[PDB]
């Protein structure tokens, strides 16, 4: 039952699809936090590496962002397909892609690749964040190799996910979500220290990658 | 005194060969006792008869593991109808089941019947050969394999486990390991040839007789209208 | 492992599935013989029926592939008839495309090349027959070309095939105006090599000439045997 | 008479002795992993109720959608592998909309479930999918030919007209109680309470407006998914009655 | 490729053809020889199979087409548009040249994965 | 489907896909062995008969009619670690066991020892209900009467229980055994609707319930939704 | 060696001895069918079948086992029912096509070759299994009577007398004696064919024949007085 | 034991010549509910015992109409019955458009036979697990065809397929001499059929819900009696 | 059936299974060698035949791809025969019909290697069981000798040998090669080296030798237009080889 996608285990779940998730758990950690009007994405990062030609957070559009965990090679291709769809939708239609639409398409591609025994499903779980065009409601979504996409207030995928998804669960209150850029950033940083690069996306296609996070690290570390 | 221990292997040839031997020589063999079925997949079934070895009148069922003894030949034979529950429990099987029995009846030698799958370390050499015979008298090369055998060593496969624990009973004096390169399918004839060769290496068996249970191997009946 | 069931290299560097096809050519237990004359080519083949009910007329392993080309197959006939239709169609297509009759050697190359596909493709099995094309090419004269499931094809001045080809070939090596003479010559060595007397029912003969290739009937074969008895 | 492995279950096209197709049967085992979904058909409208099964508190339970609108008078509740369901719902939506375009008439839900089952049937000859759907859905809709009706569509390709049906985890318990409690004169209001009462027993966690959502089919209102406020009131009324 | 957002329009971007400018209705004025020449080989092959069916029976065309499908479907090389070596032998084009062989004929949609999906219809 | 994959060749059938107790397949030491903790506070003499079953036969013992209640559970543990516990039930003078048999999660070794403990602590009228993939039809059996033909046999936990009632310590106990034909791996066996009818109306003879009322209760629990019926309610016309 | 374990689980695989065991297994399926025989006469052919009656519910007139591929061709098979009827229809298609194109009834030797290629084509690939029927067929054409018998391997030959099914060894032995004793008229063979079936053997006797003289080259069944006479002779 | 190695698919013959994978498909019909079919000279009747998934579920449809002159019943796998029945209906309608002829009952059963026998020869696909009982009335008259998934179609006076269908078959054989002579009496013929199916029952009794009846004849286009209309025949 | 799993896959040791087995088939094959001289190239091999009755003229192992290029093989003949047919075809489609002249040796070898490589990753075809010693002349690169293996890896060689006697012959070519070799000297060396490798009888009938050297206008088949000069590949007849052996 383990060696095929088209075979159900006697207990009723496809093992091969599950095995793709453990590949994600082996990947680098990714984090995402939804503020009242902003979304923050944090990621887990040798001596001779060329750091000037490397960002684990790749933007699919001016207003949409996509982090990932798992096999980097698969992600680089899944990102490309999403980028083409974003422009194709912007071409066939006039409005930009809805955040829910992009994750639905990306999940469909992952789901599509599960529909044959001659194809390896993408061992990557995406963490899509952004704002709907002309909207101020932050939206964060997560996709899995199985093709299931979900909307999360805060999620972490990859290496050390359960430990980080437990820290967020107790420190993040759905009824008391952070209401400032600093507050969510501090939570994301504090989330990553339990084991730095931080990206902040704000409405109206205002995406900025933070620099000098040491201030938050120094502030959080003291507390 | 000798004991033959069939191993559950590809095609169940060691088990099938035992059926050939016991039922073909049914006039000589008899039921001795049932060894503990703790570490095997538990198994209960009726009594198999030649196309009966169980002499007791009140017996009605056969166990998972049983031992048959030949008065004329002074030969013991184990019939294992189910595989071990797990791989690691083979150590439990040999230490807690086989060794006490060997000293219980003062078995001079133990003969292990095995079969190897070609598709499954690459210990296979001179593959044109189909049979083998390892010997031991009181990847590794502990066993002294005879010429005209398809192997001269032992890989990670099971035989390494039993030989080590047996090496590590005063009556016991020697060990023999007979093997046959085989494949999946109806190995009824292959097992018979394997039993013929080991016998050649005995009355020897003039007429081979199948167990009655083998009739149902292919099903129960053929009553339908597509031929 | 898989090398035994599909045509891929084994650790010894040999295709077992292709080599087992050679052994299938001897299942029919029929051996043939082809020799070249000055102006004609003759091929001999046994016709072991052996059943009384079986009609000997339809038991023929010699096929008239084209007007000038005929081939003799050693092995199961279901594979032979399949090979015949292939060769029977390649020759016609060559004439259509290139405007002249199919040469004997080129046909062996085409059939041999087709056999090479079966030895390389995993899902295609080797045909399992040995084809012996005999013809009188307008350029090279009489010629014999033999194809085998491995994909090889070789020209022969004289060839024998079957379980007892070694016995037959050795006699020809020791030995080495009308087609009736070579037919008697071929039959005599088959009798001498195998030691079995032949009748019309036990023998089938094919002759390739400048004009066409034809297979002798039962009565025609009897005449040649009678001529041999005159010796 | 030796024990040996049997491979009549691994393959999807492999029959076992007695003619059992296991891979289809294993597909139903996947449904039991899905969240419980309840559906009761009666006069004045059909009612659907689904356990949302929040994986973690951070998950947006307000966005978990186990009930989807196929036609303005038809609603579908799904349980199992939601990834496979999206394929079926999209086909169902297209068929219902296509029928209106071709006939200017609301698609008969009995015909709609037939079309959907023709898709789940596609693992064999109608093939488009390698394995049977791992999702079993529950269609509730009203057509002006047969009245308020509820249909259960198994992945095997067979649909049944159910007065009351429970699928997903704990379905065996839910069905046993529905047999004790369902009756012809069951009004819509008590059916909504009944659905919530059934969810109380089989839902492993506390029943709350945040993890359970109801829906109903009514001729005047059509398919509508109840707001969190109304479900809280019904849950409040339910525990008061208990 | 139809647009994912709307399954009724060609995906102008993914279908790199110079915009939506080459619209569907306008690919009707064609060179007189284009249609006949594009599928000339197919017509000859099918005509050849018909003659085999008439003479040699349905078995021979079935054997010919099954062999070709075996070769074509088992051959996947997304880095070469050249025909398979065994394809030429079956088609009997192993000693022939044609303009289609001499002249075998983008950042977006020419990737390998595009052919993987089309090869498997995934 | 033009061709069959060359690589798709099954692993040899002599080996079963049983759960792996320990990842160390190269272990050359005596493996640890399970323990079974039978609760000693159970007043067994109060119960005249005992019923041993696997979970797939639960519908035969309705909570709604029999007034079933718990008395506790057996505990089993294994270090390498694994821990499983199994409730004990009774109704009237009958003691009932259900092991929750599973092919993937639970290895047969656990069932073996539980069979040891159950028999070592019950050695009442023993009733064994089970299933087998090697029996053509339903079989009624006891210690002094065998109905199985040579080809057929019983495996799994029910074989474990029957083994101890026949051989091993505490052998010779009087028991009545019922096995219905089924298919599938341990813990997922399926029974046909014909078997279910033959099954309730026969075990009712021994257990002594009002046959029509007992059948009416059982069919609802059999057919409405159960692991035993599976897809057979809608997969067939 | 009759099992060939290892090389018998797939089709189009050569065993170390050169045998394809899947084809050999298909032969054994033929040997389990009702014995069917075919006798070649000087003026035609005769077919006989031991149709084993299963139940009275079958419609006697519509329960016919001696199929007629074409007006001038008779076909009888033993083995798997799905393959036998599948082959007959395909053979029926070929006969119609040949008549359609060349405006003449298909010759028996040509008809056999077309079937042989189709049957043999299923022994080439592992996605298909060999037909599990040995088909006895024959008829009359410009060259006279012809009796052919193709095996699951695709091999076919012309026969003076053919037999198949479980009752094969006995029928063939007696069939050889008939040829040796009378090396037949269409009338005489019908009586002899009935005799062989009864010797080979609840079963009913079905007989058909096609001869130039007594049926002007058409294939017709045996009914009424002729049938009873054949039973009386048997 | 040895059956496990050779029952993997419908392409491997066992060493004894048995084709197991298609035998199981025939055995799948026993899982289906019993249906009974019988006919007189002028009338043909179908009787089916429907089953419900649960007491809250409607009884599954078991009888289908391909046109006003013929119909069929189902037994075995639901998905296969869906494919075969509608495929057959796709053929009833096709002939009328291009040719405007009623597709004869005999042709209807045989065009489907080719569909089932292909699945038993190729890898990947599986033999159908559904048996059909087709009843109709055309120029020739009454017809009753039993289609088995192995591509075996038999003309029958009466038959029964499904779980415990042996009992109904025995009754029909015991009463073949009677219900055939029930000509011009559609009401009595149905009563015989309802009695025939009654012998297959074990626990469940006849009810207006579970029972379905169909009849067709010269004066009766295919009509299905279900619900309250079935009370009289019980 | 949309796909077929690759026949050639990496082993846990990092080695490709079928590739190494294919090399073994070449190793067990008949010996063939080539020597690159200062003014020419020699390719030689010996013919093993099933029976003496075979026509040696039809056992052509050395073949012409282009008038200036020639190839010899060791291993499975059918694979080499198919490759040569495609190699000749490719030399016309890819280069000649585009540039109007025959391709250089390195390019033709690369395209043959590409054909052999695409068989190393495919679910239907095993790798070709041959290694080809391709010898040719280019106007710019001059004389060259390439060895291409089943894996599709081709290397240029001054002198090389493949087959059963590869190691023995290659070491013998090591001690008897220099940058100053003349084509006549190379032929003498090639015949020598082939004599130790050959089992049995050694003459011009069991041996065929081809040379890339000076042009052969007599083999061009026509006169005039001197810019179009003859071919360079010449297959020595059995008569010529016999004369060389006695010397």
């Amino acid at each position: 039952y383990d060696r095929a996608l088209s075979i159900f285990s006697p207990d009723g779940h496809i093992f091969q699809v599950e095995y793709a998730l453990e590949a994600v758990k082996r990947g680098t950690c990714a984090v995402g936090v939804k503020g009242k009007n902003c979304v923050v994405l944090g990621c887990e990062r040798l001596k001779l590496q060329d750091t000037r030609i490397t960002s684990k957070v790749s933007k699919i559009d001016s207003h949409v962002v996509l982090s990932f965990s798992g096999l980097n090679a698969d992600s680089r291709i899944l990102i490309e397909k999403a980028r083409v769809e974003a422009q194709s939708h912007r071409l066939t239609l006039e409005d930009p892609v809805t955040v829910e639409y992009l994750t639905r398409y990306v999940a469909g591609v992952q789901q599509r690749y599960t529909q044959s025994g001659g194809v390896r499903p993408f061992g990557v779980s995406t963490l899509i964040a952004g704002f709907d065009p002309r909207d101020d409601e932050p939206k964060l979504y997560q996709t899995e190799p199985s093709g299931i996409y979900s909307s999360w207030s805060a999620q972490t995928i990859g290496r050390n996910s359960k430990t980080v998804r437990e820290f967020l669960e107790k420190n993040y209150d759905r009824k008391e979500p952070p209401a400032t850029v600093e507050e969510c950033v501090k939570l994301t940083v504090r989330s990553l220290l339990e084991v730095i690069e931080i990206t902040v996306v704000k409405p109206d296609s205002d995406i900025v990658a933070l620099s000098s996070e040491e201030i938050n690290q120094y502030v959080t570390q003291i507390e | 005194s000798c004991l033959v221990l069939p191993l559950v292997s590809v095609g169940n040839i060691p088990q099938l060969s035992i059926d050939w031997l016991l039922n073909s020589q049914a006039n000589e063999w008899e039921y001795l006792e049932a060894l503990d079925s703790k570490y095997l997949v538990e198994f209960v079934g009726p009594l198999d008869r030649p196309e009966s070895l169980y002499k007791d009148a009140d017996m009605k069922y056969s166990s998972a593991l049983e031992v048959f003894y030949n008065k004329k030949r002074g030969l013991f034979a184990i019939q294992q109808r189910t595989p071990l529950v797990s791989v690691n429990y083979l150590n439990n099987f040999i230490v807690e089941i086989i060794l006490p029995f060997l000293s219980k009846y003062n078995i001079s030698e133990i003969c292990i019947w095995d079969s190897l799958y070609a598709m499954e370390n690459g210990v296979i050499v001179r593959p044109q050969e189909v049979y083998s015979l390892g010997e031991f008298y009181f990847v590794n090369n502990w066993l002294h394999f005879t010429p005209t055998s398809f192997q001269d060593k032992i890989s990670v496969d099971q035989p390494i486990f039993k030989i080590l624990f047996q090496i590590l009973p005063k009556a016991l004096r020697s060990i023999k390991y007979c093997s046959c390169l085989a494949n999946e399918g109806d190995n009824s004839l292959d097992s018979q040839q394997f039993l013929q060769w080991i016998i050649s290496q005995a009355p020897p068996i003039v007429k081979f007789v199948r167990p009655i249970s083998w009739q149902g191997a292919y099903g129960m009946a053929d009553a339908r209208d597509k031929f | 492992g898989y090398d035994r069931h599909i045509t891929i290299f084994s650790p010894e560097g040999r295709l077992y599935q292709v080599e087992y096809a050679f052994k299938a050519t001897n299942q029919t237990n029929i051996n043939s013989l082809a020799v070249r004359g000055k102006d004609c080519t003759v091929v001999i083949s046994q016709k072991k029926v052996p059943d009384k009910l079986l009609d000997p007329t339809t038991v023929s392993y010699i096929f008239c592939i084209s007007r000038t080309i005929g081939m003799v197959v050693n092995g199961p006939i279901p594979d032979a008839r399949n090979a015949a239709l292939r060769a029977k169609a390649e020759a016609a297509e060559f004439r259509y495309k290139y405007g002249y009759d199919m040469p004997c050697d080129v046909l062996a190359k085409r059939m041999a090349n087709l056999s090479q596909i079966y030895t390389q493709r995993a899902y295609m099995r080797p045909l399992g027959v040995i084809l012996t094309f005999v013809s009188v090419d307008e350029e090279l004269g009489p010629s014999i070309y033999k194809t085998d499931p491995a994909g090889y094809y070789v020209g022969y001045k004289a060839t024998a095939t079957g379980p007892k080809q070694q016995e037959i070939t050795t006699n020809l090596e020791n030995h080495f105006e009308s087609w009736e003479k070579v037919v008697e010559f071929a039959i005599t060595h088959m009798i001498d090599a195998l030691g079995t007397e032949f009748s019309k029912n036990d023998l089938e003969v094919g002759v390739a000439t400048k004009d066409k290739f034809f297979t002798l009937s039962a009565e025609n074969i009897e005449e040649r045997l009678v001529a041999i008895a005159e010796q | 008479m030796f024990l040996t492995r049997s491979e009549y279950d691994r393959g999807v096209s492999t029959f076992s002795p007695e003619g059992r197709l296991f891979q289809v049967e294993y597909s139903l085992e996947a449904i039991k992993l899905g969240s419980t979904a309840i559906g009761i058909a009666t006069k004045e409208g059909v009612v659907l109720g689904v356990e949302k099964r929040a994986t973690s508190p951070l998950l947006e339970s307000d966005s978990i959608e186990k009930i989807v609108e196929i036609d303005r008078h038809i609603g579908c509740a799904m349980s199992g592998l939601t990834a496979d369901a999206r394929s079926m719902i999209e086909h169902a939506r297209t068929a219902a909309v296509t029928h209106n375009l071709y006939y200017d008439e609301d698609i008969n839900v009995e015909s709609l479930t037939q079309s959907v089952c023709d898709l789940a049937l596609r693992f064999g000859e109608g093939r488009l999918m390698s394995r049977p759907f791992g999702v079993a859905l529950l269609i509730a809709g009203h057509d002006a030919d047969d009245g308020y009706q509820l249909f259960h569509a198994e992945p095997s390709g067979t649909f049944y007209r159910y007065n009351a049906k429970a699928i997903g985890s704990g379905s065996e318990g839910a069905q046993a109680e529905l047999l004790n409690e369902w009756h012809s004169s069951l009004t819509l209001k008590e059916a909504e309470l009944l659905v919530l009462k059934i969810l109380k027993q089989v839902m492993e966690e506390k029943l709350d407006e945040n993890n359970a959502q109801l829906s109903c089919i009514t001729k005047q209102d059509g398919f509508k998914i109840y707001d969190n406020e109304k479900t809280a009131e019904l849950i409040k009324e339910l525990k008061e009655k208990e | 490729v139809l647009s994912s957002a709307v399954p009724s329009l060609p995906d102008t971007l993914r279908q790199q053809e110079g915009g939506a400018v080459p619209l569907s209705t306008q690919l009707n004025d064609r060179h007189p020889l284009e249609s006949t020449l594009k599928n000339w080989e197919t017509t000859q092959r099918q005509r050849q199979m018909e003659q085999y069916r008439q003479i040699f029976g349905i078995a021979e065309p079935m054997k010919r087409t099954m062999e070709m499908e075996i070769v074509n479907r088992t051959d996947f090389n997304p880095l070469s548009t050249n025909g398979s070596i065994h394809r030429d032998i079956l088609l009997n084009k192993e000693c022939s040249i044609d303009w289609e062989d001499v002249y075998p004929g983008t950042m977006v949609g020419d990737d390998v994965h595009s052919k993987i999906e089309k090869q498997l219809g995934i | 489907m033009l061709f069959k994959q060359w690589n798709d060749l099954p692993e040899p059938k002599h080996l079963l896909d049983l759960p792996e107790i320990s990842k160390n397949l190269q272990s050359l030491e005596v493996c640890p062995v399970p323990k079974v903790e039978f609760p000693q506070d159970l007043d067994v003499p109060q119960y005249s008969t005992a019923v041993i079953t696997t979970k797939i036969m639960n519908p035969l013992f309705p909570k709604n009619l029999l007034q079933l209640t718990s008395i506790g559970e057996i505990k089993t543990t294994l270090t390498v670690v694994y821990g499983f516990s199994f409730p004990i039930y009774s109704f009237g003078k009958t003691l009932l066991f259900s092991m929750e048999e599973n092919f993937i999660s639970i290895s047969p070794i656990f069932g073996n020892m539980i069979s040891r403990s159950i028999i070592s602590q019950l050695a009442p009228d023993i009733i064994v209900i089970g299933t087998s993939d090697k029996i053509a039809s339903m079989k009624v059996m006891t210690e002094n009467e065998c109905t199985l033909q040579p080809p057929e046999f019983i495996t799994g936990f029910i074989g474990s229980v029957l083994t101890q009632l026949i051989v091993g310590p505490s052998k010779g106990l009087k028991f009545k055994c019922l096995v219905a034909p089924s298919e599938g791996p341990n813990g997922f066996e399926k029974l046909s609707l014909s078997d279910m009818g033959s099954l309730v109306d026969l075990c009712g003879q021994w257990l002594g319930f009002e046959p029509s009322r007992y059948s009416e209760e059982c069919y609802r629990l059999w057919r409405c939704d159960s692991a035993a019926i599976g897809a057979q309610s809608g997969l067939y016309i | 060696t009759s099992i060939g374990t290892g090389y018998d689980l797939s089709n189009s695989v050569f065993s170390p001895d050169g045998r394809n065991f899947q084809v050999e297994y298909a032969v054994k399926a033929v040997e389990n069918g009702t014995t069917s025989i075919g006798i070649k006469c000087n003026d035609g052919v005769v077919f006989a079948v031991e149709k084993l009656i299963t139940s009275k519910l079958l419609v006697p007139q519509k329960n016919v086992k001696i199929q007629v591929v074409d007006r001038h061709i008779g076909c009888v098979y033993s083995g798997l029912i799905p393959d036998g009827r599948h082959l007959v229809n395909r053979g029926r298609e070929e006969a119609a096509s040949f008549k359609k194109l060349y405006k003449t009834p298909i010759p028996i030797p040509a008809f056999a070759d077309r079937l042989g290629q189709y049957v043999q084509a299923h022994t080439l690939y592992n996605s298909v299994r060999p037909f599990g029927v040995s088909t006895i067929f024959g008829g009359v054409d410009k060259n006279g009577a012809h009796l052919y018998m193709l095996e699951p391997s695709g091999s076919y030959w012309g026969y003076k007398g053919a037999a198949t099914g479980k009752g094969r060894q006995s029928a063939k032995a007696e069939l050889e004696k008939l040829v040796d004793h009378h090396p037949l008229s269409a009338r005489e063979a019908v009586k002899q064919a009935a005799k062989i079936i009864y010797l080979a053997h609840d079963f009913e006797l079905e007989i058909s024949w096609c001869s130039l003289s007594e049926t002007n080259g058409l294939h017709k069944f045996v009914k009424g007085d002729l049938l009873q006479e054949a039973i009386d002779f048997a | 034991m040895f059956r496990n190695n050779y029952d993997g698919d419908t392409v491997t013959f066992s060493p004894t010549g048995r084709l197991f994978q298609v035998e199981y498909a025939l055995e799948a019909i026993k899982q289906g509910s019993v249906t009974v079919g019988l006919r007189s000279n002028t009338h043909a009747v179908l009787v089916a015992l429907k089953r419900n998934a649960d007491e809250l579920s409607s009884y599954q449809k078991k009888i289908i109409k391909c046109d006003e002159h013929m119909g069929l019943s189902l037994a075995g796998l639901a998905p296969d019955a869906r494919v075969l029945s509608n495929y057959l209906r796709q053929q009833c309608n096709y002939s009328s458009l291009v040719f405007n002829r009623k597709l004869a009952v005999e042709r209807a059963g045989h065009l489907l036979c080719d569909k089932a026998q292909k699945n038993t020869q190729s890898y990947g696909g599986r033999p159908y697990g559904v048996g059909l009982l087709i009843i109709g009335y055309d120029k020739s008259g009454a017809h009753l065809l039993e289609f088995q998934p192995s591509g075996n179609v038999t003309e029958l006076y009466g038959t029964a397929i499904g779980a415990r269908s042996q009992g109904a078959k025995t009754y029909l054989e015991r009463t073949l001499d009677t219900f055939i002579k029930i000509d011009g009496n559609p009401d009595e013929l149905i009563k015989a059929g309802v009695e025939a199916i009654s012998q297959s029952l074990r626990d469940e009794s006849l009810t207006v819900d579970n029972l379905s009846i169909a009849i067709v004849g010269k004066d009766t286009p295919f009509t299905i009696y279900d619900g309250e209309a079935v009370a009289k025949y019980i | 059936d949309r796909y077929s799993f690759s026949l050639t896959t990496f082993s846990p040791s990092g080695k490709l299974g079928q590739i190494d087995y294919a090399l073994t088939a070449v190793k067990q094959g008949v010996t063939s060698l080539g020597i690159k001289a200062t003014n020419g190239v020699v390719i030689a091999t010996e013919k093993k035949s099933s029976s003496p009755l075979a026509m040696s003229e039809t056992l052509s192992k050395v073949s012409l791809l282009t008038p200036d290029i020639g190839a010899v093989y060791s291993g499975m003949g059918p694979d080499y025969r198919v490759l040569v047919d495609k190699s000749r075809k490719v030399a016309h489609t890819s280069y000649k019909r585009i540039y109007g002249e025959y391709p250089p040796t390195k390019l033709l070898v690369s395209e043959v290697a590409k054909i052999m490589q695409e068989a190393t990753q495919s679910g239907g075809v095993r790798p070709f069981g041959v290694s080809l010693l391709i010898a040719g002349h280019d106007e710019f690169n001059g004389f060259s000798l390439y060895q291409v293996d089943p894996s599709g890896s081709y290397f240029p060689w001054k002198a090389t040998a493949i087959g059963k006697g590869s190691v023995a012959a290659k070491t013998f070519l090591e001690k008897r090669w220099n940058d100053e070799l003349e084509l006549e000297d190379a032929i003498h060396i090639a015949l020598l080296t082939l004599k130790e490798s050959v089992e049995g009888e050694f003459n011009g009938d069991t041996i065929e030798l081809a040379i890339i050297g000076d042009e052969n206008p007599d083999l061009l088949g026509y006169t005039g237009i001197p810019t179009d000069k003859g071919p360079r590949f010449r297959k020595l007849t059995s008569q010529e080889i016999n004369d060389r052996l006695e010397a």
